[PDB]
């Protein structure tokens, strides 16, 4: 049976806050398709050779 | 058929008379008088713009 991720009880209360004391600069790739190979077919030469 | 004939480096076995493409079209032949193997290339084609 697949796991969805680790459980985490967030330490909530009506008067507690968490604030970051530091940071990391992250660089992450995203890849997107933009074009196909431009194909042409002569239907008469495909069908009738 | 119709095409351009040339010599070929295709290593035919002595029982094979011709070779075929993925399209089922014959693309090489043994000549029946002098037993050389010829490549068949289609006559050049394309769109006119
Ligand atoms: C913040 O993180 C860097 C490493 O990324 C560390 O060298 C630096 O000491 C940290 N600063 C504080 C205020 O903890
Ligand atoms: C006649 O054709 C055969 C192959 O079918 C070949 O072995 C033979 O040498 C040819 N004879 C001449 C005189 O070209």
């Amino acid at each position: 049976t697949m796991s969805l991720g680790a459980e985490n009880s967030v330490a909530y209360s009506n008067n507690s806050i968490a604030i970051p004391t530091n940071f990391t600069i992250s660089v992450t790739t995203e890849i997107l398709p933009v074009s196909m190979t431009k194909t042409s077919v002569d239907c008469t030469m495909y069908i009738c050779g | 058929g119709t095409g351009v004939l040339t010599e070929s480096n295709k290593k035919f076995l002595p029982f094979q008379q011709f070779g075929r493409d993925i399209a089922d079209t014959t693309d090489a032949v043994r000549d029946p008088q002098t037993l050389e193997i010829l490549d068949i290339t289609p006559c050049s084609f394309g769109g006119v713009s």
